[PDB]
Order: structure tokens, then sequence, then C-alpha cells
């Protein structure tokens, strides 16, 4: 119920597809793949990607983490540690 | 149609809808009591029917308060 | 008294580095609330177009 | 003030302070084996949950719901004219009041500078018009 | 008489049927609050009058007042009955449901033409 | 590619059933993850035909990846608050293994029933066993698809498992 | 006395200010009320006079020597339970203040005791329905007394819904009988015992089976007992069974008059399934209260075999078994409440969260009890061995007397199945003992200053400070020695159960 | 609103007495009072607990200004 | 089965309902195998009882194991044959023991 | 034509297709009304009026709770059903409306014979009160006790204080 | 002994006498077994449902069908509408087929 069902392979796989829909230099994305160097995102492109990765996983990056994020693997680490399913109504669970 | 439990599709998908089913099910017992008491011309059955109505209304209130407090627990932050 | 929702206290920033971070944080908030703008204001365009419009104003 | 991990625009993860002792439980076992032997299948077993919802630090992601917001707008007998009083109610209890004005702002102060002192006098008849 | 009028209370709250009008919704809450207030008092007052004649027939209650009008022995109950009637009918000083200065028209704010007449 | 196309139909069908009956959420993630890797697989093997053996190595990699991730989490802890990430990895391994065992390929015992006579016959002709590389030589890595009915990698695992049993040093 | 003193306590509790001490002292007044109720009841009700069966209140109630014994047992066990809320269970405020934070706790108990004692006496279908609601409503209010607890409220919602469905089944059964005969009094209905549909009374029993957690309706009780606070779970898991099972015995006494073997087979089917679920259900569980929930389901199946056989040997079996099982139930929950003081404190894997309502929630929180408190650990071992049925403890004679009645009536299958069920359930009973003691030597010389008990201060360093409070220690000592040494007085106690008659006479 | 239901049932329970006041005589009258006296304890309980008030979520408390002088 | 499909259509976004419906859900081979196994059991139990001029534990052991094996070979196709026989022997023994003990009660 | 059959046919149709919680609180009122009318016209007019007096007050309290707990869930959700499966289900249900299988009890009509011995002629409610307040006074006093418990029970559940 | 089967006017109803004779038989000390009171039990149950009497009417109706007897020639005349309990049907000397007044007594 109110617990995460996320694996490191799924979060990475969903992260790559969401990053593939952008205009990146390379489609070969792994954990070590940096945003500035490998994919080539400026200030605004990076934050478009972060919000896009927010919507996919229903998570919200904190300001401190978002400003300091470098690699794709850091995003996968953040999603796994912070993801929570949204609370449901009083009827969804007990019925 | 009853033996395949068709009544399980007629009950709604909220906790309050279960409460309504219980009230309807108990009301079926009272209608059966009134029907038998009137045919027999027996006031003891009608006294029983009156008792069922009052008691069935008591558990309706007790169950509602539990559901009321259950909803309050979810809305507990109340920072306002 | 209390301020309205989503209100920030006015402060004069004296550091260009600190100013840059504040701008980037606000730009993210515009993107996140883009789907809300389409909902409340009943726009005839996708939220993707709204985010594009936001970026243009920040790029100016 | 600032989007943080446990609190942002769209949801928060509220945890209360722990009143009870931080009791440590290790070596969970059943009569057929240790916890790790069945923890793969324990997701379907509600009686195998190690996190209790009554604990003050139980993680719950709650969407930030707008409180009941009422436009006590211009079209209302209570407002003495054009006042878009925005009230955030808890039932009927007022929690925050946001009076929006300027629905009758006509730039009298700007217009007065373009008028002579005699010409600007009738503008004052129309500020407090009772 | 009491049972029939209780149905009218139900028909009033149906207007705020998951409605998007906040003034209709705010008025539905007040209708329930007023119903809880007056229903017990109005029912019990009529039961005392019925108890004095030991009948639940309205015509028998009228004919029981040949030598005395119940205004004299039950002057306090006549005030309470009228106070309850004002609350039941949502009439001032208990017009909290259709308070124009508070909820524009209450449950009637979205009603026009025939639904408003009825 | 008849078996490959039939196999990918069952995976798609289980996705349709899962959405229809609201089955386990984690299973939805597994099937969705399999289809994406299948999408990558089709791109890089066009015109070459797709036997189920090439699909077998795709699911084998997914099973091995999550087992490695599960091992780290089940030793140093899962990062989520409810500590379920490590067990989620193993739960997905079961779902992937369900489809892996439904492919028309040899089981672990059939492949071991053919390599074990080779591992033993190497040791008796030579005395001591040092590396599996002496056992890969006596394996016909050209015709193990219809006489053995196995992929290129499933034979590799069987030899490596058998080598660690039989090694004398 | 109960009704009169309840009204005074209701008003008095709302008059004085709210403080933990005042609520605790009001609980002690509730203790005095039950004691006076027992003394008054003993002074007027005697086994020899009530053997015939005496009607009261226009024949709405019927008290006999079988009903009277259960009423006194209910009053005695309720006395022991109130000592938990009227005295210190641990002595540490972080744990004990919970029992004093609800002023209506004692009021609800007195409300439920009235329903518990009147239910076995019902002699009319109208009053049967009224009383079974009175007992059920008080149980719901007690399950929800801690309304600031999410699990406690969730349990009360589950309890209300399931218990209302059972009540409707019970009401539907009585309405069907009234429709058949046009009669409401039980003794009048007995005159037509051969002509009414006897399965209309099985529907009445089915609603009663739901309220005792019998299979297949066992799921909700296992869920509720595990989610409720340990103080609440102690009461609600035992008290409804004392009255409802006694009422089921009286109903089955009337059913056996017509000797409908088809009805006997359906009940045997429910007993058979409950033995299977009660034994195999507890094998893979980690919570102690979930384990005890299956233990309760298993021991109810044993008693229902005696109730089903329903003979002279069944009165002795049921009466003795219900008394000794109540004491074992009270003793185990008393120890579980006490031993929270030996819980280690952090200063982590699996993110285990423990709340103030149920500090002892997992079986492995009982680890090293043999080291922390050997006398209490032995007391818990004696109780668990009694549930196993190790002679000459009380639990052995309970199973022995149940088997006699069951085998005397030709229930060969159920007698064999329960003995297999006893062996299967021994696996999870032994697991408690394994946790308590089996690691004693490999852990004897260790430094454990991280316990909950170590947070308590010391008075003078020259005084002797007992680690457990006086009242709760004496109760555990008394009940454990009764369980252990019942062989001394077993002959005299079973001769008393011979005299308890249910229209035997001659 | 919840407490309306118990009191509504109590009022509806007096209907049998209204039309039978003469027949039951003094015995019924005393029973009628006992019915009302048990329910009056609920009225005392609701008054003393202040359960029939309005559950506000804000509370206005006057803080005292104090100076930790040195 | 078709009653529960209605409950599915009425709600599929509620995990609580879906979890409970999945427990009671029967596969297609179980919807056919269960009536066949019960029908074969009833036929073979009565057929053997007629043969022996009464019901015996051996007759019930044979009827239950064969009825189980027939059903197991239908709704447990994807399991080894020896596994189905192992369950059928276990199932047949339970009912033979049930008859040996005199069903639910010795009665007279 | 017994038009109550049509009313229950419509009610059964709307109970199968009901989606949100407001429709359920309307199924309740759509059930009490056929009960009240049929009691009024066939068996007991006294209990037809008692049902209206008590259940309506319970209905409004039930309705006001829906306002405080409505949680957006079922307005935007989707249901599948199918018109054909609904009507077929209702057709099969309508086929068997014989709750009893005593054909003679269901087919043969009976009568009662009036007598003039009851010269003290009063309503059913006066006899019900006469027995309830004299012979079954214990039942009345227990009911009073249960009503008191509900008053205390509601407060100890809902009141935060 | 509590009252059972109380009529709508407070006295015994139609079936009270049958019930009273059952109680007197069952509680009499002159009876060795309850066999003497078996016929009294059937009489009480017949007073309420009339199941055997309805069964007899079932046989008579069915037996009349098989011999071709006309239902309207061997039964009892009846009227279904209360408004048409006219004076001609009632047999009055100056009878008429006009409807009777049932609107307000
Ligand atoms: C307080 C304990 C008082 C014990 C009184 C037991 C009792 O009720 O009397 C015996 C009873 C038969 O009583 P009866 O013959 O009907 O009436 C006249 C008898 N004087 O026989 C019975 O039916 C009693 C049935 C229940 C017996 C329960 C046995 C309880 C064992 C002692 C409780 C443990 C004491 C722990 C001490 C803690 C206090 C510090
Ligand atoms: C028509 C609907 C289906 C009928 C349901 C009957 C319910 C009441 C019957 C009594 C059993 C009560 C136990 C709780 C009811 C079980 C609810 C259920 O049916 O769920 C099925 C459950 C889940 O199994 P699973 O295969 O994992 O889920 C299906 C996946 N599609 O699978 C189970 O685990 C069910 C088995 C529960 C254990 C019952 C065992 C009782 C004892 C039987 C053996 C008796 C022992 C004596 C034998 C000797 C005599 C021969
Ligand atoms: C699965 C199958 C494994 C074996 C099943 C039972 C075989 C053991 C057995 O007893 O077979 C006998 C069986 C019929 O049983 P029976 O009632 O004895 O036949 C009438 C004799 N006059 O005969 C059979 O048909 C088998
Ligand atoms: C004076 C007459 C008053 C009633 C006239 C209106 C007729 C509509 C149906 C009245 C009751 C018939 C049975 C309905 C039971 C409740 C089921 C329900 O949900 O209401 C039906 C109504 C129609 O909505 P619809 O669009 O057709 O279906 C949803 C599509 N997604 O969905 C709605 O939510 C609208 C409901 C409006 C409020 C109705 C409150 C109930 C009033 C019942 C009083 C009469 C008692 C029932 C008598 C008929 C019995 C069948
Ligand atoms: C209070 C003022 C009304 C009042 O006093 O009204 C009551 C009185 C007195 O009438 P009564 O004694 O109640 O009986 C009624 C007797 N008639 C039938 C003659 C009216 O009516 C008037 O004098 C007018
Ligand atoms: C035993 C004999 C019974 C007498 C029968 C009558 C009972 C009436 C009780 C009134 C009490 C009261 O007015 O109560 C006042 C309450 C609450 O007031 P509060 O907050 O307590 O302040 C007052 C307390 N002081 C002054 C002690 C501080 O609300 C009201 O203002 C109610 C106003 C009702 C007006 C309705 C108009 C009706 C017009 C009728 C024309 C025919
Ligand atoms: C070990 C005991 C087995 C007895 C042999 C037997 O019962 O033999 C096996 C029976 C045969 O019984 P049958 O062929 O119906 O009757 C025989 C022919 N007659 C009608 C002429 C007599 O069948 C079964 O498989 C029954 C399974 C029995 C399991 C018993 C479990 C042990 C319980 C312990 C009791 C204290």
């Amino acid at each position: 119920q109110s617990a995460s069902t996320l694996t490191k392979e799924d979060v990475l796989t969903r992260s790559v597809s969401v990053l593939r829909g952008f205009e990146v230099k390379t489609k070969d994305i792994d954990l070590q793949t940096t945003f500035v160097q490998d994919l080539g995102m400026d200030s605004l492109d990076l934050n478009d990607a972060l919000v896009a990765l927010e919507e996919e996983f229903d998570v919200v990056f904190d300001d401190k983490t978002a400003n300091e994020i470098k690699t794709v693997g850091e995003v996968v680490d953040f999603v796994l540690a912070n993801y929570l399913p949204t609370e449901q109504s009083i009827n969804h669970t007990i019925r | 149609m009853d033996l395949i439990l068709l009544m399980l599709v007629a009950v709604g998908l909220n906790i309050i809808d279960i409460y309504i089913m219980i009230e309807i099910l108990i009301m079926g017992c009272t209608v059966n009591t009134i029907y038998s008491a009137s045919l027999d011309n027996d006031m003891i059955g009608l006294i029983y029917s009156l008792i069922q109505i009052i008691i069935a209304g008591v558990e309706s209130a007790i169950g509602l308060s539990i559901l009321v407090n259950y909803n309050r627990i979810r809305n507990s932050e109340e920072i306002e | 008294t209390n301020p309205t929702a989503f209100a920030q206290t006015t402060r004069y920033v004296k550091d260009s580095t600190e100013m840059r971070t504040l701008v980037l944080n606000l730009y993210r908030r515009y993107l996140r609330h883009s789907r809300g703008f389409v909902n409340n204001y009943n726009l005839d365009i996708p939220a993707s177009q709204v985010r594009t419009k936001i970026r243009q104003e920040f790029e100016r | 003030a600032a989007q943080t991990k446990d609190n942002n625009d769209f949801y928060d993860v509220k945890t209360k302070k722990n009143d009870f002792f931080p009791v440590q439980v290790d070596g969970i076992e059943s009569s057929l084996g240790k916890y790790e032997e069945f923890a793969k299948d324990a997701h379907e077993w509600e009686s195998w949950n190690l996190q209790n919802e009554d604990h003050p630090e139980y993680p719950v992601k709650r969407t930030k719901i707008r409180h009941f917001t009422l436009n006590f707008g211009p079209q209302h007998p209570a407002a003495h004219g054009v006042l878009r009083l925005i009230l955030e109610l808890h039932g009927e209890e007022i929690l925050r009041s946001d009076p929006h004005v300027g629905l009758l702002h006509r730039g009298t102060e700007k217009l007065i500078e373009s008028k002579t002192y005699m010409q600007a006098l009738p503008y004052f008849d129309r500020l407090d018009y009772v | 008489l009491l049972a029939s009028g209780s149905i009218g209370v139900f028909g009033t709250v149906i207007v705020g049927w998951m409605s998007n009008s906040k003034y209709t919704v705010l008025a539905t809450v007040r209708t329930t609050a007023q119903l809880i207030s007056y229903e017990l008092v109005l029912t019990t007052v009529v039961f005392i009058i019925a108890l004095i004649v030991s009948s639940l027939n309205i015509n028998v209650i009228i004919e029981s007042q040949y030598n005395i009008w119940y205004i004299i022995p039950f002057f306090p109950l006549c005030l309470i009955f009228f106070i309850s009637a004002l609350a039941e009918t949502a009439r001032p000083p208990f017009d909290n449901v259709e308070a124009e200065s508070e909820l524009v028209s209450g449950h009637m704010t979205e009603l026009s033409a025939s639904p408003f007449v009825i | 590619s008849s078996a490959y196309d039939e196999a990918l139909a069952t995976i798609r069908n289980d996705l349709k059933l899962n959405f229809r009956f609201k089955a386990d959420v984690l299973e939805k993630n597994v099937i969705r993850s399999i289809l994406a890797e299948t999408k990558n697989l089709e791109i890089d093997n066009k015109d070459k035909d797709l036997d189920e053996f090439k699909l077998y190595d795709l699911l084998s990699k997914m099973i091995k990846q999550r087992q490695d991730s599960a091992a780290i989490y089940l030793k140093e802890g899962s990062p989520d608050r409810f500590r379920q990430t490590g067990w989620n990895e193993l739960r997905e391994v079961d779902y992937i293994t369900k489809y892996l065992e439904a492919l028309p390929v040899a089981s672990a015992e059939e492949i071991e029933a053919k390599v074990e006579p080779i591992v033993q016959s190497v040791l008796e002709e030579e005395g001591e066993l040092k590396s599996p590389k002496e056992i890969f030589s006596r394996i016909p890595w050209k015709v193990v698809n219809q006489d053995w009915q196995a992929s290129e990698g499933a034979v590799k695992n069987t030899v490596l498992r058998l080598y660690n049993l039989y090694k004398t040093d | 006395m109960l009704f009169t003193s309840l009204l005074l306590i209701i008003v008095y509790g709302s008059l004085v200010n709210k403080s933990h001490l005042l609520t605790k002292l009001i609980n002690r007044l509730g203790l005095i009320i039950i004691i006076y109720t027992l003394l008054i009841h003993l002074n007027i009700n005697t086994l020899e006079n009530l053997s015939i069966g005496i009607n009261m209140f226009n024949n709405l109630l019927l008290i006999n020597s079988f009903n009277n014994t259960i009423i006194e047992l209910i009053l005695i066990i309720c006395i022991l339970y109130v000592l938990l809320i009227s005295f210190n269970i641990t002595g540490l405020s972080i744990i004990d203040n919970l029992n004093y934070s609800k002023r209506t706790f004692i009021v609800i108990v007195l409300f439920n005791i009235i329903g518990l004692t009147l239910l076995p006496l019902v002699n009319d279908i109208m009053i049967l329905f009224i009383i079974i609601e009175l007992q059920s409503y008080s149980l719901y209010l007690l399950t929800a007394i801690f309304n600031e607890s999410h699990n406690s409220t969730k349990s009360a919602l589950y309890y209300f819904i399931v218990g209302s469905i059972a009540s409707f089944i019970i009401l539907d059964a009585t309405v069907s009988i009234y429709d058949d005969l046009g009669l409401t009094n039980i003794q009048y209905i007995l005159m037509y015992i051969d002509k009414l549909e006897i399965f209309d009374l099985l529907c009445l029993l089915f609603g009663l089976f739901i309220k005792i957690g019998l299979a297949p309706f066992y799921s909700y009780s296992i869920t509720i007992y595990s989610l409720s606070p340990t103080i609440i779970t102690n009461y609600i898991s035992l008290m409804p069974k004392l009255s409802i099972l006694t009422l089921i015995y009286i109903i089955m006494h009337y059913i056996n008059i017509v000797n409908n073997t088809d009805l006997n087979y359906v009940i045997s089917f429910l007993i058979l399934i409950s033995m299977f679920i009660g034994s195999f259900g507890g094998l893979n569980v980690i919570r102690i209260k979930t384990l005890l929930a299956y233990s309760s389901l298993l021991n109810v199946s044993y008693m229902l075999l005696a109730i089903l056989s329903n003979s002279n040997e069944s009165i002795i079996a049921y009466i003795y078994y219900i008394i000794q099982y109540s004491l074992t139930h009270i003793n185990i929950f008393s120890i579980i409440l006490v031993i929270s003081i030996y819980l280690p404190i952090m200063n982590n894997m699996l993110n285990v969260m423990i709340t103030k309502y149920s500090p002892i929630e997992y079986i492995n929180q009982l680890k090293n009890l043999f080291i922390n408190n050997i006398f209490i650990a032995i007391a818990l071992c004696i109780s668990i061995f009694s549930l196993i049925g190790i002679p000459p403890l009380t639990g052995f004679y309970g199973k022995y007397l149940v088997l006699i009645s069951g085998l005397n009536n030709g229930y060969v299958l159920l007698s064999i199945v329960l003995i297999i069920a006893s062996s299967i359930s021994t696996v999870y009973y032994a697991t408690i003992l394994k946790v308590l003691s089996f690691d004693t030597l490999s852990f004897k010389d260790i430094i454990s200053n991280n316990l909950i008990i170590n947070t308590s201060p010391e008075n003078n360093n020259n005084e002797i400070k007992p680690e457990i409070s006086n009242v709760i220690s004496y109760v555990i000592s008394s009940l454990t020695l009764i369980i252990l040494l019942i062989i001394i007085q077993y002959e005299n106690i079973v001769k008393g159960a011979y005299l308890v008659l249910l229209y035997n006479w001659v | 609103a919840l407490l309306f239901l118990p009191f509504d049932l109590e009022v509806s329970s007096m209907l049998p007495y209204i039309v039978s006041i003469y027949s039951v005589g003094i015995y019924g009258l005393i029973i009628f009072i006992l019915f009302l006296l048990i329910l009056i304890v609920g009225f005392i309980y609701e008054f003393n607990t202040k359960s029939l008030s309005i559950t506000t979520i804000l509370h206005k408390k006057n803080k005292a200004l104090v100076k930790n002088l040195y | 089965h078709f009653r529960r499909l209605m409950q599915y259509k009425k709600g599929s976004a509620r995990p609580g309902l879906a979890k409970y419906l999945n427990l009671f859900s029967l596969s297609k081979s179980q919807l056919i195998g269960f009536p066949v196994a019960l029908g074969a059991f009833s036929f073979l139990s009565h057929s053997f009882a007629n043969l022996q001029e009464g019901q015996t534990a051996t007759g019930e052991f044979a009827a239950s194991s064969i009825a189980s094996l027939i059903g197991l070979s239908i709704f447990r196709t994807k399991k080894p044959l020896s596994s189905n026989v192992a369950i059928a022997v276990g199932m047949g023994s339970l009912f033979g023991f049930l008859t040996w003990a005199g069903n639910f009660n010795l009665g007279d | 034509m017994n038009l109550e059959i049509l009313d229950l046919s419509i009610l059964g149709f709307y109970s199968l297709i009901s989606s949100n919680s407001f429709e359920s609180i309307a199924i309740l009122v759509a059930t009490i009304m056929p009960v009240i009318t049929e009691l009024w016209y066939n068996y007991s007019q006294l209990f037809a009026l008692l049902y209206t007096l008590i259940y309506v007050g319970a209905v409004v309290i039930l309705f006001v709770f829906i306002l405080s707990v409505i949680n957006e869930k079922e307005e935007y959700e989707y249901e599948y059903s199918g018109l054909f499966i609904l009507i077929l289900v209702l057709l099969l249900d309508d086929l068997d409306d014989n709750e009893s299988n005593d054909n003679d009890y269901n087919n043969v009509y009976i009568t009662d014979y009036a007598d003039w011995f009851n010269n003290y002629n009063e309503s059913d409610l006066s006899v019900i009160g006469n027995l309830l307040f004299t012979e079954y006074a214990l039942l009345l006093l227990i009911i009073s006790f249960i009503l008191l418990m509900s008053i205390i029970g509601l407060i100890l559940i809902v009141k935060k204080d | 002994a509590p009252l059972q089967q109380v009529g709508r006017h407070g006295g015994p109803n139609k079936c009270f006498g049958e019930f009273q004779r059952v109680v007197e038989c069952m509680t009499n000390a002159k009876h060795d077994s309850y066999e003497p009171c078996n016929n009294l039990k059937n009489d009480y149950l017949e007073c309420r449902k009339h199941k055997v009497e309805r069964y007899k009417a079932f046989l008579m109706q069915k037996h009349a069908e098989e011999l071709g007897k006309d239902p309207e020639e061997i039964g009892a005349p009846f009227v279904r509408k209360r408004r048409f309990l006219t004076s001609k049907t009632l047999g009055l000397v100056d009878g008429d087929d006009y409807e009777i007044g049932v609107e307000k007594i």
C-alpha cells in the first residue's frame, strides 16, 4: 500500500526514456552520464529535464539538491530514497 | 440470482455505502416483522418492530461517529 | 497579520551567484505549476506549450 | 520558503516528534524461519508489516489541498460596492482574509495633477460619496 | 403532519448535490444545522399537546379546546412552537439559509425561472 | 522468430490483464521494463531474425542485474524509508524468471546433463582443472541451438557453475 | 449495583477536573463497584437454589446454576482486568499514562459488564436482540476509546461493520422464528421445538459464531486483535467469548431436544476448519498478538466441541475449560504488559517502528527474558505449557475433559483432528519458549544498560527498589501457581463442576 | 449532529405513552419518568463535557510580555 | 465468475477491492476442472458404494484420489505428473480417513 | 398493474450503476419510500409514519457526513459495466420473485370474521404503549440504557478534548 | 406467564385461545409425555397460517378442473371493486347499478 515498489533498474530505465525525448548529444545514457558534458544541457535545459523527471516519478527535487545535481545516477539515487506513493482516500484502502 | 451473490454488485464502493446496505438489510427484518404481526393481529410483533427500529438507529449513530473520527484522523495536521 | 499563499519576503540580493540560484529555483516553480495553469485557467493548449512560453520569457 | 524534500508546493511529508522510546527490534523470526527467508513474499502479508501507522514518524505523502476559498466578490450585498474579499475558510471559520481592491480605482490622484485647483475640487465629492 | 414536513427538509439539501456553486454548498450545511436545532423542539412540543388530549388526531385536538384554548395553559409552548416554526421555515430571525447579505441567495443562488418559483 | 513472437505476445497479454484486473503494481513495472529492453533489442538486431535464445540472454541480463542490486541492498540497506527496495529487486526476478522458464529452451538440468560428461572427461584426461577455458574448447559453440536447445550464454553459466564445483585449485 | 453505580460514576467523571490521578482514582472506584457487585451477587445467588431455573422480569430472563457460574466468572475476570487500569503495570509514566488518559475507559467497561452478564440469561427473542446489541456496542466503544490512534479507530470500524452484519443475521433468525410461530418467549418456543424449522436456529448460531471469531469468519478478529492496543486486545479477545459461548451452550441444549443430525454436521464442519486454520495459521507469523489470535481461535474450537456434544460430561468440560483458559489468557497478557520494561533502546535496517500502545508487538521482543527476569520467564513458560496441554497443568485437564465429552458422543474425527491440531500448534507455542530461553548461555555475560527499565532513576542507592509494582506482581504469581499446582485441588474442583446443572435433575 | 440521533429516538419513544397515558395509569407514568431520568444523565453529561459547542480550529490566547532583565 | 467480473468493471482503480477479487478469482481451467472433479467424485463415490453394498473407506479413498487426479490434470497442467499423483494420494487418504472415522459423528 | 414492481425495477437498475457516494445516499431514500408507501397501503399505516419520522432524520445526518468526507475520488473515475449485462442481470433477477414455496399459502385467499366483543376500541399505538410501559417495561428501560450509552459513546469517539 | 398474541384492542386475538390450551396441556402435571398436546400444537399453527385449509382448497379447485366443472358455477359470487357493491348486487328492493359512495363516510 503506502510503500515504494521501485527498483534501481526501473528508475534508471524510466529516466533514460524521459531523457531520450530531449535534444541530447548522445542516446547512450547510464548512471555515470553527466548532464552538462555527455548530454549537453545548459542552465535552462537541465531544469526542463529535472521537472520532466519529476513528472515521470511524481517526486519533487529540493532546491539544494537540484542546483547541485551532476549525473544521471544522482537522480536515480534521489528517486529511490525519496519516492512515496500518494495517500488515497479513506475508501480506497479499506473496502 | 441471489445464490451467486448478486447483492455484492449492488453495494457501492465507499465505506458509507456499506453502512447503507446494513440499514437496508436490517429494514428487511422489520418489514417482515410488521407483515407477520399485522396478519396475526399480534401487538407483540409490532412492539418487536418498534424495538428494532430504535436499536437499528442507535448503531447507525455509533457507526457514523467511528467513521467521522476516522476521517478526522486523516485530516490531522490542521496547521490552521 | 499573515501573508497570502505563495508569498515571499522582499530582499535585495547583493550577490550575483546567489541571485542566479534564486532565478533558477523560480524557473523550476513555473515549470512545475504549468499543468496547474492549464487546469485553473482552462487554456486551449497543452502544458508543454505553457512551459515553452515560460522559457521564452526567461530567455529574454 | 524554499522547496525542500519533505515540504514543497505540491505535497509534504509530515512527521511528528516521537513521544515513546526508540525501541530496537532485531532478529525478527517466525516459527518456520527468519524474516529474511520470507521477506520476498511478506509484501502480501499485512501481519508482516514492520512500519506502524500510529508511529509519529510514519511517512505519509499528503497532497497540499487548497482550503475552502470563497470570493466574497463585488456582486455581493455585504460588500459596500466593489470589494473582492478572498476568504480561506475552515467550514465557516475565517483562516485568512485577502481584501482585493482597485475595482473602483479610477486614477483620481493622477487626474488631479492635470486639473487646476478649482477643477480638481469636484473629484473630492466622489471619494467618500456619502 | 410531522413526518410529511421532514421530507421537505431533505428536498432542500438536494440542491447542493456535489454542486460547484460554493454559496449553494454553504447553504446546504446551514440547512442541516437548523434542522437539528428545531426538529427535536417542534416534535416534542406537538407531543405535549397530543399528550394533554391523549390523541394523535388533529381534529380531536381542536375539539378538545372547547372550554379552554391551549394558549392559556401552555403560553410558554406557543412561543416555543412559533420560534420552532420560524426556524423550520428558515424565516428571520432564523433566515441563515437564504441570508442575502451572507450567501447571496443561499441554496437558490443558481435557481431561476420554474425551479425558483416552486 | 515464431517462438519469439509468440513469447512477446504472452508478455503483452499479461500487461493487458494486469491493467484490467489491477494486479500487482510491481508486475506492471516488470512487464513495462521488459518491453522497453525488447524495444532496444529490436533496433540492434534488425534483419538478423530474433530467436528466443537472443531473448533468453536479454531476460538473463535483467535477472542478473537485479540480483547484483539486491545483493548490495540486502547487505547495506535499502535507501527508501520502508526498506523495500532490496526485496523489490528479488520480486521482479521472480516475474522475469516466470517468462524465462516458459521459453522452449533447455532447463538447467538438461544443459548440465550434457556439460558434466565433458567437465569430467577433461579432468580425467588431464589430471587437474585450473580454468574453465579448457572446457569451452570441447564445447561446439556452433550447433548448440537444436541438439541442445540452449543459447550461447546459458551454456556459459552451466560451465562456470560446474567448473567451480570440479576445480582442483 | 452495576447500573446504580455506573450512573454516579458517569456524572462524577464529568464534574471533577481532568487529571491522570483523578482518572486513576476513578478506575479504583470501578474496582470497588465490581467487588460489591460480586459480593451482592454471591450473597443472593446460590447453586443449590438456582438448579431448577428461576424466571425473572415477566420471563424475559431465566437464571439457573449453569448461567450463575458464568456470571461469577465474568465478574472475577473483570476484577482482574480492572487492576491493570487501576494500578501500575510497569511503573514508567511513558507507558502507564495511556491507561489513565481516558476517563470513559471505566464507564465503558461497566457498560459492557452489564451486557456480558445479562446475555446468558436471555429468555425471549426480543430481549436476545436488545442485549446482544448492548454487548456489541460497548465493545465497539472500547475498541475506539483511543480515538487519537489511527489503528485503534480502524479496528473499531472493522469491528462495527462485521458485528453489525452478524447482528442482522441474529435478528433475521429471530424474525423468521417469530414468523413461523408467532411467539417470542424461549420457553413458549420450546413447546413448538418439533415444528419450527431448526435451521432457523442455526442462522442464529451463525451470527453468534461471527462474534466469537470462528472460521471462516476468523479473519476480522485476527486483524482487530493485532491492530488494537495491548490493553484493549486483552479485554475484547476474551470477554465476548465468556458470554456468547455460554449462550451458545444454552441454545445448543434446546437444539439437541429434536436431535437434528444435519445441524450437527454443519457445526462439525466449522469446528474442523477452525482447527486447521487455528493451528496452521499461527506457524508463519511474527507478531505475538497475531499468534495469540490464532491461539484464541484454536481454543474456541476445542470448547465448541464440548458445546456441540452437549451432554453431562460437556457441562463439566466447558465449565472447567472456560475458567482455566480465562486465567491463562489473563496471565499471559499481564506478563506481556509488564515485560515492555526490558526493551532495548537505540542510540538501522528494516525500519521497525514501535508505538506506545503496543510496546511488545513482535515475538522476538521477548528475547533474553530468561536473563532479564527468570521468575517472570518461568511464569510465561508455565502459561505457554498450559496452552500446549502439558500435564499436570490446568490446560491438560481442559483438553482431557473436552476429549471425554467429544468421544462419548461419537465425534471420533474431531477428537483426532484436535489432537493433531494440538501437535501442529505446539510448533508456534514452542517458538515463544525458544525466544525466551534458548540463547541464555551464549548471552549471559553481556552488558545491557540500554533497556527501558534503565531509564528509571534510583531513590537513595541504599534502599532496595523492586523492579515490578506490587499488585501486578502478586497477580502474576497467584495465577501462575494456580496453573502449576492445580493437581492438588483438581479432585475437589471437578466435584464442584458436577453440581452445576442445566435441567439435568434426574 | 451525531447526538441528534439518540435524542430523536428518545422523543419518538414517547409516542406509545401519549395515546396510552390513561390505560397504563400510575405504573406507566412512573416507568415514563424512569425512561426520562436515565436519558437526563445524558443531558447532564453533555452539559458538563461541553460537547454541544462549535469546534473551532483557531484559538485566541493573550500572551504576556515579560522582560528577562540583567 | 461473471458476478465478480461485474465487480471488476464497477471498480478497478481501488486496490482494496482488486486485491480481494484476485483471491477469489478462478482461472478458466479451474472453472471447468472443479465441476468435473466434484462430478466425478460424486459419481465414483456412489458407483463404488453400490458395488460394495455400502460405503467403505477404501471406496472413498479410491473415489477421492481419482477425482482429484482428474481435476489436477485439468487445472494443474503445468506441473509434473508425479506431483499431481502425490497430491491425489494425499487428498484420497484424507477422505478415506474421514470415512474410517465415521464421517462427522458415529451417530447411532 | 402493481406499479411498485416498476419502482423496484428502476431502483435495482440504479443500484448496479451507482458510482459516487451521493448516489448511495439516494438509493437509501429510494428504498424507504417504496417501503413507507407499501406499509401505508397494505399492512401498517402506523409504522409507515414511524419510518418517515425516524429515517428522515437519520438520512439528513447521513447526507451531512457525505459533505465532510467527499474526496474527489469517483467523479473522474471510469466504470465499464455494459448496458446488455445490466439488463440481462435484471431480467434473470426478475424471473424469480417467489420468496416462499408454499404454493397454497401464496395462492389461496383467506378472510377473518369480525366480532363485536371489543367495545373498548382504540388504536394499535395505545395497545403497544400499554404493553410496552407495563409488561415489557424492562425492554423499554434497557432501550433507554442503550440510548444513554450511545450519547456517551459518540462523545468519547468524536470529541478531541 | 407473559402475554402473547395480543389483539389490536388489547385483549386476546383470534389465535390466543389455541395457544392458551397448548400451554395448559404442556404444563399439566397429569401428562406423562407431550404426546397428548400434539393435536393442540397443530390447531394453533392452523389458526395462524391455515396451511392445511388452503391445501384442501387446492385439492377442491384441482379436482373440479379435471371433471370439467365451471369455476363460476360452483364457487361463490364476488365483486372486486368496492365502488360497485351496488344495491342491485346487494339485492335491495329498489336496487340500482349506480356506484356507491366511498369517497368520504
Ligand atoms: C466460491 C468462492 C470460493 C469458496 C471460498 C470458501 C470460503 C469459506 C470456506 C472456508 C475457508 C475459509 C478460509 C478463508 C477463505 C479463503 C478465501 C479464498 O477463497 O481465497 C482463496 C485463497 C487464496 O489462494 P490463492 O491461490 O493464492 O489466490 C488465488 C489466486 N488467483 O486460497 C485459500 O487459501 C483457501 C483455503 C483457506 C484454508 C481453508 C482450509 C480449511 C480446512 C480444509 C481442510 C480440512 C482439514 C481436514 C481434512 C480431513 C477431512 C477430509
Ligand atoms: C420529486 C421527484 C424527485 C426525483 C425525480 C428525479 C428522478 C431521478 C431518479 C429518482 C430516484 C429513482 C431511483 C434513483 C436512486 C438513486 C440513483 C441515482 O444515482 O440517481 C439517479 C440520477 C440519474 O443520474 P444518471 O445520469 O441517469 O446516472 C449516472 C450516469 N453516470 O442521478 C442523480 O444523482 C440525480 C438524483 C437527484 C436527487 C434524487 C434524490 C432521490 C429522491 C428520491 C425520491 C423518490 C424516491 C424514489 C421513488 C422512485 C423509486 C425508483
Ligand atoms: C419556563 C418558561 C419558558 C418560556 C417560554 C419561552 C422560551 C423562550 C426562551 C428565550 C431565551 C433567549 O432569548 O435566549 C437567548 C439566546 C442566547 O442568548 P445568550 O447568548 O445566552 O445571551 C443572553 C443571556 N443573558 C441575557 C443572560 C446574558 O438567543 C437568543 O437571543 C434567542 C432569541 C429568540 C427570539 C425569537 C423571536 C420570537 C418572537 C415571538 C413572537 C410571537
